[PDB]
């Protein structure tokens, strides 16, 4: 009953359209570091 | 004892074969290969500085 139809988009009068949630899943890949001492690195050494 | 004098002037022409020696070991090719040590290096990233998120409407 207005003069704004036929407009694309998602106006933030309900967005959750009765949904508990929005759920998305996917894979999660990270590289960060870490302190290891426990190593103590210098085995690798040669046997003879 | 005097031997030594007697051997040191029959052998000489083993030093003309040392200095073959050397200096055709120098021409040979030699690379020590010094390590990276059991620990192993790593920088930190290719950073580069920018302005942050803009709050724009």
């Amino acid at each position: 009953r207005t003069r704004t139809v036929n407009l694309y988009g998602l106006p933030a009068a309900n967005p959750n359209n009765g949904n508990e949630y929005y759920e998305i899943s996917g894979r999660f890949s990270l590289i960060s570091l870490v302190p290891t001492n426990d190593d103590y690195q210098t085995p690798i050494m040669n046997s003879v | 004892a005097s031997l030594i004098y007697r051997q040191l002037l029959t052998n000489s022409y083993s030093v003309d074969l040392y200095d073959e020696i050397e200096q055709i070991g120098s021409g040979k090719t030699q690379n020590v290969t010094i390590n990276p040590g059991p620990f192993a290096q790593t920088r930190y990233a290719p950073v580069n500085w920018d302005h942050g998120e803009i709050n724009d409407s």
